[PDB]
RNA sequence: UUUUUUUUUUUUUUUUU
RNA sequence: GGUAAUUCCAGCUCCAAUAGCGUAUAUUAAAGUUGUUGAGGUUAAAAAGCUCGUAGUUGAACCUUGGGCUCGGCCCGUCGGUCCUGGGUCGGGCCUUUCCUGGAGAACCGCAUGCCCUUCACUGGGUGUGUCGGGGAACCAGGACUUUUACCGUGAACAAAUCAGAUCGCUCAAAGAAGGCCUAUGCUCGAAUGUACUAGCAUGGAAUAAUAGAAUAGGACGUGUGGUUCUAUUUUGUUGGUUUCUAGGACCGCCGUAAUGAUUAAUAGGGACAGUCGGGGGCAUCAGUAUUCAAUUGUCAGAGGUGAAAUUCUUGGAUUUAUUGAAGACUAACUACUGCGAAAGCAUUUGCCAAGGAUGUUUUCAUUAAUCAGGAACGAAAGUUAGGGGAUCGAAGACGAUCAGAUACCGUCGUAGUCUUAACCAUAAACUAUGCCGAUUAGGGAUCGGACGGUGUUAUUUUUUGACCCGUUCGGCACCUUACGAUAAAUCAAAAUGUUUGGGCUCCUGGGGGAGUAUGGUCGCAAGGCUGAAACUUAAAGAAAUUG
RNA sequence: GUCUUGGCCAGCCAUGGUGACAACGGGUAACGGAGGGUUAGGGCUCGACCCCGGAGAAGGAGCCUGAGAAACGGCUACUACA
């Protein structure tokens, strides 16, 4: 309910109150402040390219015991450094030091998904070749 | 009760309820005549007089105000108008 | 309830339905207005005038007896007080607190009441200026309160 | 502070109706209240209502027949266009053939169905069904 | 009404006349 | 998924969509998780510590109603005329105290004729009309008299394209505005219609919501009379050039006309008056034991303290006994499901100072009111500055115990503080975790203050008052049973009158953390207060009950 | 002075104008709109972009011709680039 005004000439109070209280809405606040353009590792884009700096292993969260294979990637467009998960069995062999890879979102809206702590991006393509294509017997990694 | 004729309540109820809460706020006060001892003059006094009323020319106190009701001086007869 | 207290107490006077003088009054409207003028000329406030007429002379309601309220009678006869009753008693009360507050400085309860008393004066004087009883430039000032009451 | 004497009358009416009482005392008296009562009485949703005269705002005693589901006011009195009656009726009434939305138009206090006949509109002030 | 600290990770249940 | 993997890698089989399918990001619905419709605030996040108060929002009732005469449209029935009927609704005029100039045409009163009629004047004519005359009317055009805003109805105007939507067999369809008919000669329908919120323009409606009107009458009214002043259509010629009456505008007299002019007094509010009521506030004052210390006093070995001890004091008489004095703090028992105060808070006596609610009222004013963004007063304890005081208790500190340790709980000391004057600070689980105003709704008994009525004891009394008893009522602190209701539940007479959802106002909350943190501002002597994020992280955190 | 009105500009005089109904300042990853998407109603969001209006031609300024330009597939000057 609430003690909202109910006069016939209280539209200004009703609009001002709604504008103030709408900031507490998490999704409106994210859009209104433009945090994707400001603080997101991407510039608000769906994908981004970067250079693989090294291969790191991430221990899975409880209850789960495994080493998730990941790579430290420095984005070309802005220089920010992120960690990208390498999906599928044995796909870490395709990725190597100083490769050019394309990253995408990993799940839902920048939040880490699954038992991988602190990893919020995934590798899509390596050297212009899809990771799934490399993982299957479909395409060949560039000769370089 | 689910069925009351509120238009015409009992006169006993009227004397029971508050002076404002009745159907029509009839005041519970009255005007009254004081006969002072030793003289034959009639002075009209409010039932709830807030002042020490003295008769016209007799130089005698007729009532003392206290607690929202005049207390007549002893030795005086009264008759409600 | 009360404007400056919790105070949800109902207590008033119930005017009778008659609107007509009762049969036991044999006084002329000319006589009672002469009584009103004599009392007001002495210095009685219109609130005080009604009390003495009702308690001693048996006038239940001056308006019922005559047709005009006491203040409108006084203004017509040119004996209305320069300052209204409501402000005069409120300003006189505020002056009383000042003389106590000057002597007693630790009385923070008296200090709080003075704010309430002053707030009623400002709200009241705002109403009088709206209807035209007081000049629009009339202002209640702390140190000038005693001068007005005298 | 009293702000809507119309709401006080209808709230008192509805409280007595839900309690099963066959009558209710209404204070104070207003032209809107009497006209609003007469709209009830024409459709039979109430019975006799009697106004007690006084040298102040009057009182009303309404005799209830028990065929009264809900009566309520609308605050504020929204300005309603002719195209807006159907939306107001749909969103506020039961099925659109029992209840009656009360408006105030230049023709006076009158029903939503009567507005469709007279092709007039105004301000919504109450309802019943 | 003397005092008595601690217990390594995960693992502990499903359908109808 | 830990050696029987329906979830990984594969083989087989099957399912969904299919020339498509998956993935990442943005946005919409779901989301009554942004709530105007339409959220939540006792415990899940959330009523500012409390009061005053400006802007804002909202604001008691009251002024032409009732009846009748009618006339017309539409709808609901039977009459179906060719293959006229009642009721309901809506609208129009009249009665019931309810615009002139020129009228070009209107029209009432009789009309030039005309119409019927009591036997009461005969008739064959004349459309458009002239005059006497014109209560009420559309017509043009000049002027006067209209309270003003909000609101609703209608109308005009209001690029295409888009959208909704009509038509046509692009082979259907998305589309497009085409096409169709006659054998031909050439003949023709189309290329519709709706949509203009809010602002602007014109008119009507007059309820609802506002505002003015006559009160020091400086008020209204003329075929009333008299002045001052200003202007000028016309006559014998003269907006140039003035010189009389006279026709209009302003102001001011005397007389008359008139029902001559002010709505209530809200179980709204303010003020006044009377007797009470209170541990409400300030100042000074008085008493009380107790604690500590000291003096005198008699005694001898222990006394304190603990679960048990020890530190500690003690033949210099400790502890204990009696008397007295000093100091400072405090106000026991009485003391309560009692009272006062806005809250924080407030308990010995007396005097003074100012204030307050309730009650009673046939006193007064008459809307003066409610809530409040910023703004302001007060605001426990702790803490700060400068003096005074410093009995007790006691942060810090020092020891003695316990313990593995014991920087603690326990015991002996003990500084700041605890008390007070002047000035700060402005926070509390500042809690009823429950904002303020208003109305209504089930019963009952206690209790406090006031008032009223009755009764009988008791003390006084030229029969009043106090105590006790019963009842009524107003206003409080609460409580007991119940659910016609509410909630998720515990529980609630409010947390009820809410999916049958709108009485007024203010404030706060939007999963858990990060975080009441960083930064900027402002207040403070400082401690800090107020305002107040984001990155990042996470699938729960949490509320009430249930069985173990 | 301008095609013309105008504090548009030059002289003289006065002290005003706006603001809590949010002026002024800041941000926009803001050209405005007709409109696109999605919605029972109430709404949310997007609109550089086939149409209408505005502005610009590496960044400012100035100007000729001309009815019409502060034009840039015109000129002049400065900065950067070449
Ligand atoms: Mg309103
Ligand atoms: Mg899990
Ligand atoms: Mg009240
Ligand atoms: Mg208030
Ligand atoms: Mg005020
Ligand atoms: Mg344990
Ligand atoms: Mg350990
Ligand atoms: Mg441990
Ligand atoms: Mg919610
Ligand atoms: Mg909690
Ligand atoms: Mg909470
Ligand atoms: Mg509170
Ligand atoms: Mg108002
Ligand atoms: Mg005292
Ligand atoms: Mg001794
Ligand atoms: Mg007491
Ligand atoms: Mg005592
Ligand atoms: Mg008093
Ligand atoms: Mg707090
Ligand atoms: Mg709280
Ligand atoms: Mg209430
Ligand atoms: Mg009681
Ligand atoms: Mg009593
Ligand atoms: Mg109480
Ligand atoms: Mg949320
Ligand atoms: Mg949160
Ligand atoms: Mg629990
Ligand atoms: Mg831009
Ligand atoms: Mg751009
Ligand atoms: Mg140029």
């Amino acid at each position: 309910s609430g003690g909202k005004p109910r006069g016939l000439n209280a539209a200004r109070k009703l609009r001002n109150n709604r504008r103030e209280q709408r900031w507490s809405d998490l999704h409106y606040k994210k859009r209104a402040l433009g945090t994707a353009f400001k603080s997101s590792p991407f510039g608000g884009s769906s994908h981004a390219k970067g250079i693989v700096l090294e291969k790191v292993g991430v221990e899975a969260k409880q209850p789960n015991s495994a080493i998730r294979k990941c790579v430290r990637v420095q984005l070309i467009k802005n220089g920010k450094k992120v960690t990208a998960f390498v999906p599928n069995d044995g796909c870490l062999n395709f990725v190597d030091e100083n490769d050019e890879v394309l990253l995408a979102g990993f799940g839902r809206k920048g939040k880490a998904k699954g038992d991988i702590p602190g990893v919020r991006f995934k590798v899509v393509k390596v050297s212009g070749v899809g990771l799934l294509a490399l993982w299957k017997e479909k395409k060949e990694k560039p000769r370089s | 009760v689910l069925a009351v004729d509120l238009l015409n309540p009992s006169p006993a109820s009227e004397a029971r309820k508050h002076k404002l809460k009745t159907l029509v706020p009839a005041p519970r006060s009255f005007f009254m005549d004081v006969k002072c001892p030793g003289c034959f003059t009639i002075t009209t006094v409010f039932s709830h007089a807030q002042t020490v009323v003295i008769c016209q020319g007799c130089t005698t106190v007729l009532c003392q105000p206290t607690g929202g009701k005049a207390r007549l001086t002893e030795g005086c007869s009264f008759r409600r108008k | 309830g009360r404007m400056h207290s919790k105070g949800k107490g109902i207590s008033a006077s119930a005017i009778p339905y008659s609107r007509n003088p009762p049969s036991w009054l044999k006084t002329t409207p000319e006589q009672v207005v002469d009584q009103i003028c004599k009392l007001a000329k002495k210095g009685a406030t219109p609130s005080q005038i009604g009390v003495i007429l009702r308690d001693s002379h048996g006038i239940a309601q001056v308006k019922v007896v005559t047709g005009n309220k006491i203040l409108r009678i006084l203004k017509s006869n040119g004996l209305a007080p320069d300052l209204p009753e409501d402000l005069y008693m409120l300003i006189k009360k505020a002056v009383a607190v000042r003389k106590h507050l000057e002597r007693n400085r630790k009385d923070k309860d008296s200090k709080f009441r003075l704010i309430l008393i002053e707030s009623r004066i400002h709200r009241l004087a705002r109403y009088y200026k709206t209807v035209g009883v007081l000049p629009p430039t009339w202002k209640y000032e702390s140190s000038t309160a005693s001068t007005i009451v005298s | 502070v009293r702000t809507s004497v119309l709401h006080d009358a209808l709230n008192s009416i509805n409280n007595a109706e839900k309690a099963g009482k066959r009558q209710v005392l209404i204070r104070p008296s207003s032209k809107v209240i009497i006209k609003f009562l007469q709209v009830m009485q024409k459709h039979g949703y109430i019975g006799e209502f009697e106004e007690v005269d006084d040298h102040r705002s009057g009182k009303i005693v309404v005799q209830l027949n028990g065929r009264m589901n809900k009566c309520g006011v609308i605050s504020p009195r929204y300005n309603v266009r002719l195209a807006e009656l159907e939306k107001w009726v749909v969103k506020l009434l039961p099925a659109r053939q029992f209840g009656y939305v009360i408006l105030t138009t230049s023709a006076g206090i009158m029903d939503h169905e009567e507005a469709r006949r007279k092709h007039v509109s105004g301000k919504i002030i109450g309802f019943f069904y």
